RNA sequence: CCCGCAGAAGAAGCACCGGCUAACUCCGUGCCAGCAGCCGCGGUAAUACGGAGGGUGCAAGCGUUAAUCGGAAUUACUGGGCGUAAAGCGCACGCAGGCGGUUUGUUAAGUCAGAUGUGAAAUCCCCGGGCUCAACCUGGGAACUGCAUCUGAUACUGGCAA
RNA sequence: UAGCUAGUAGGUGGGGUAACGGCUCACCUAGGCGACGAUCCCUAGCUGGUCUGAGAGGAUGACCAGCCACACUGGAACUGA
């Protein structure tokens, strides 16, 4: 059995962008939507959508710059077997600010840029290149 | 206010004597894993009324005999 | 005109029925000091012929690389074969601190300060192209602005 | 017992004293409670060179500390005003 | 630079060991271990016991000869 | 390797043994010696090269190269013994210091007198 | 301390003049530039990438007349300071006392300038200063004292001093044997001979 | 510490120069003598040995040796591998241990925020000051990546309930 | 080096110490510690630090300063804050 659906969601993104597909599906949850909202805020994905009731199903519309994918890469930085926490001072920056991280703070799911402006830290999830 | 800890018995019982294993969480500094540390303490009690496997609040006191320098205060849901 | 130079020359034998016979393999890098980086790997029966044939091939195979002040836009990694090349921009002052083979390919692009180090294999032929792949993928604020947001 | 006294950390043939609160048993260079000033006898033409926080020294005198004869002289030198 | 204090004298080859090493009995001296010289190896020449060869000996170690001259 | 495994059993550095049993954080040692041979090298080279069996003062018997052109050394003689392998010979990891204790310097040597133990020519 | 050897050999080895002699005349005949010193210097060098770095270290060091250990101390100070290290290097070298005496033109040569500061002719802000390596400040007057005033040594120097192009960071004065150091050199003020990233690069490995 | 006197007078050596690695020819010896950190040189024209001339590096030091770290991502947390190169137990079930779908409530342990106490001084670091300058000495600040207690936040993980 | 512990583990009472205490005694109960490495062996004074390293780390604890231990070998007490 799979042990992280979040790294699964990131894997479905980089496989979809590489294969040049439009719609990518997975079973929905709150943090999956909240991460996809950060992706649409920064601009990487086109749109999120959810459809269902007994099993809600998140449908992520991917995005293409040209024939080239918008997302360069995406990696799971904190992982189930090894948890990484970043304090307010220690908040990292992805590729000299050109990328973003995803960070779960006390005040919710932010970027590293938004968490520096908010003035608090927490568990970093992934580096969006 | 006093400082205090919470642990669980998981131990045999003797005359006015109970041991309390206190589990805690520490980040392991070389590899960054969060690892469960076990702090076992001998404890003084109110006429050994506690069970086994339940969760007990605990606090420091004078030595009452070898290593028995803690005393219990309150118990959540005694025995099972 | 553009800046041209050579990295190294290496002798190679075919080895045939009548005995050994020795070719010469050169490796060359060119650049305009404003990106426009290009390289050429050539070979010949004698040495002064080999570097000319390499520099001829160096004119085409020419790639455009982002540059600001005297350095790279952001930290970049690149790999080719066994050779792993890391680098960071290290803005203002500083000078160039960089590996063998790497230093020639790095300089002709037009950086004047930069940090770089070769992991893995340091064989010149695979240290080259690992570099060009790292320089080619490199982004800019303009490039990200084109595909998303501000 | 506590004593206010001059300890020498400066270079050879150029003493730079550190006036300091310490117990009497401990060696001159040794263990101490707190620093309170400095005294440069070699000095230079600059204004700074004798310094002592009087709120600290009057506190330690209030706790009963006694004063070494040089520090006693330097206190009655600097006073409120010299 | 080299000094000419090494001594050359004859002997009969008693027995061939491994490694192109030979047990040579001198005329005056004892039986000494002698290795073949470079020149014989260079011109692909091999030798055999019972034959009488010139054998260079050093004063430093008198147990090690050197087979200088041909069969 | 897996991170739980590295918590369980950590990484372990190599022992990093020295080339010289003379050791003891010492650059120089002393010995009384016995025998001076002139042994052949390995077959890619040829020569007869001057080698000595040094009994060290710490009780170790070792073998040692004699550099320079000839020497006075024989029998019971006290020499100084520094490190350094000679790979062309078998197992020699040491060198005798010329111009020290009982050892002669190299007479009529003119260059590189830091080695070979030779005070400067004056005329 | 000091090089002490033949001056022209260093200029001939480096292949560009280092101004070490150069009093009465900038003579071509003596120098024999780009022919190299010694027997086999006639041949083309075909120099290495390590060697062009090592040559440039010697080229800069031989101008100011420094030794490697003292020169290393300037590199360590120039490195810890904010901004470009090569520029902060050349600033500390130009900030030497024996160098300012050459710039003001009180001495004919850098060796004669070091001789005059060693021989206690030179005073800075009314202190006498023995040490050649001494670091001059902004706002520093400098002057010759009475014993060394109006000798054949200074008098011949002040004549040949007029030929020079004249520094931009100091006031020359010198109508009464003094000078004033106004402000720091910067990269534009100082010469274009030095390759500044290159000399710094060699210490990196 | 300062002044005076005399006169270039009293004061430069050491390693290295085949490639790596900055810096070359001749003579002697002839796989001998010997050099060699590594790959290697020398068997009659040795840029590698010995000597001389020339050259290069560094300086009252220079070189060798021993000792430690670096280069070494060559024990790889950051930062490595395991088809054929060293490397997946012969295979399976399983306790201790690691990790865990999805929804809500709650707790605030982990975690994150703030404050206080403490983190000796010397050191290290920065800005200044004083010894002819520097080394050295020294003023103040920052640093001391830490830990404990208290007050907050509740996204995430853990505890607890459905 | 995988089992090790009888004052060993706990209680009551007596004695003892400046004072808590199996500290030391009598009696009673049968526990204690143990793979988050007990016990045993080898080796080692520890730390603020030094040295190296881009950092993480590694090696190391001379000098300076804090603390402990030892004073020919082995054992004990007196005097005294």
């Amino acid at each position: 059995s799979m042990q992280d659906p979040i790294a699964d969601m990131l894997t479905r993104i980089r496989n979809g962008q590489a294969a040049n597909k439009a719609a990518v599906t997975m079973p929905s949850s709150k943090l999956k939507v909240a991460i996809a909202n950060v992706l649409k805020e920064e601009g990487f994905i086109e749109d999120f959508k959810v459809e269902g009731d007994t099993k809600p199903e998140l449908e992520l519309t991917l995005k293409y710059f040209q024939g080239k994918a918008v997302v360069e890469s995406i990696q799971r930085v904190s992982r189930p077997g090894l948890r990484i926490y970043k304090r307010k001072d220690e908040l990292p920056k992805v590729m000299a600010g050109l990328g973003i991280a995803v960070v779960s703070t006390s005040k919710g799911v932010m970027t590293d840029r938004a968490a520096r402006q908010a003035g608090l830290g927490g568990e970093i999830i992934c580096y969006v290149a | 206010k006093i400082r205090t800890l919470q642990g669980r018995v998981v131990s045999d019982k003797m005359e006015k004597s109970i041991v309390v294993a206190i589990e805690r969480f520490v980040k392991h500094p070389i590899y960054g894993k969060f690892i469960k540390r076990t702090t076992k303490l001998h404890v003084h009690d109110e006429n050994n009324e506690c069970g086994i496997g339940d969760v007990v609040e605990i606090r420091e006191c004078r030595p009452l005999s070898k290593t028995k320098s803690w005393t219990l205060v309150r118990v959540v849901e005694k025995a099972v | 005109e553009l800046q041209e130079k050579l990295i190294a020359v290496n002798r190679v034998s075919k080895t045939v029925k009548g005995g050994r016979i020795f070719s010469f393999t050169a490796l060359t890098v060119v650049g305009d000091g404003n990106g426009r980086v290009g390289f050429g790997y050539g070979k010949a029966r004698e040495v002064p012929a080999a570097i000319q044939k390499a520099m001829e091939k160096a004119r085409r195979n020419m790639i455009n690389v982002a540059l600001n002040n005297g350095t790279l836009q952001h930290p970049v990694k690149g790999v080719h074969t066994g050779s792993r090349v890391f680098m960071q921009p290290a803005s203002e002052g500083t000078g160039i601190i960089a590996g063998g083979a790497m230093r020639a390919v790095l300089e002709v692009a037009g950086v004047h300060n930069v940090l770089a180090k070769a992991y893995g294999s340091t064989n010149p032929i695979n240290v080259v192209r690992a570099t060009i792949d790292g320089l080619e993928n490199m982004n800019s604020p303009e490039m990200v602005a084109a595909k998303r947001g501000k | 017992m506590v004593t206010i006294r001059l300890a020498r950390h400066g270079a050879k043939k150029r003493p730079f004293y550190q006036v300091v609160v310490a117990d009497s048993r401990n060696a001159r260079n040794g263990r101490f409670i707190e620093r309170v000033g400095f005294f440069n006898p070699i000095a230079s033409e600059k204004e700074e060179g004798t310094r002592l926080d009087l709120d600290r020294i009057a506190h330690w005198v209030g706790q009963g500390a006694t004063i070494s004869d040089r520090v006693a002289a330097l206190i009655k030198e600097v006073n409120k005003a010299a | 630079a080299k000094e000419k204090d090494t001594i050359r004298t004859e002997g009969v080859v008693t027995e061939a060991l491994p490694n192109a090493t030979f047990r040579v009995k001198l005329d005056s001296g004892p039986e000494i271990l002698a290795y073949i010289s470079g020149k014989m190896r260079m011109h692909y020449i091999r030798i055999l016991p019972g034959d009488r060869v010139v054998v260079e000996i050093t004063p430093y170690d008198p147990t090690r000869g050197r087979i200088v001259y041909r069969k | 390797a897996t991170v739980n495994q590295l918590v369980r059993k950590p990484r372990a550095r190599k022992v990093a043994k020295s080339n010289v049993p003379a050791l003891e954080a010492c650059p120089q040692k002393r010995g009384v010696c016995t025998r001076v041979y002139t042994t052949t090298p390995k077959k890619p080279n040829s020569a007869l090269r001057k080698v000595c069996r040094v009994r060290l003062t710490n009780g170790f018997e070792v073998t040692s190269y004699i550099g320079g052109e000839g020497h006075n050394l024989q029998e019971h003689s006290v020499i100084l013994i520094r490190g350094g392998r000679v790979k062309d010979l078998p197992g020699v990891r040491y060198h005798t210091v010329r111009g020290a204790l009982d050892c002669s310097g190299v007479k009529d040597r003119k260059q590189a007198r830091s080695k070979y133990g030779v005070k400067r020519p004056k005329a | 301390a000091r090089y002490l050897g033949p001056k022209l050999k260093l200029s001939r080895r480096e292949g560009t003049d280092l101004f070490l002699k150069s009093g009465v005349r900038a003579i071509d005949t003596k120098c024999k530039i780009e022919q190299a010193p010694g027997q086999h210097g006639a041949r083309k060098p075909r120099l290495s990438d390590y060697g062009v770095q090592l040559r440039e270290k010697q080229k800069v060091r031989r101008i100011y007349g420094v030794l490697e250990r003292q020169f290393r101390n300037y590199y360590k100070e120039a490195a810890r300071l904010k901004g470009n290290t090569g520029e902060n290097l050349l600033a500390l070298l130009e900030g030497r006392l024996d160098n300012v005496v050459y710039r003001m033109g009180f001495g004919a040569t850098r060796a004669e300038a070091r001789q005059l500061v060693s021989h206690k002719a030179i005073m800075v802000n009314g202190r006498v200063v023995n040490i050649a390596s001494y670091q001059v400040s902004p706002n520093d007057v400098v002057s010759i004292r009475e014993k060394a005033k109006k000798q054949s040594r200074v008098k011949a120097a002040l004549e040949l001093a007029e030929q020079r192009e004249k520094p931009t960071w100091l006031e020359v004065d010198a109508g009464k044997m003094e000078g004033t150091f106004k402000r720091k050199p910067e990269r534009s003020d100082l010469s274009a001979d030095i390759n500044e990233h290159l000399i710094v690069e060699l210490y990196s490995k």
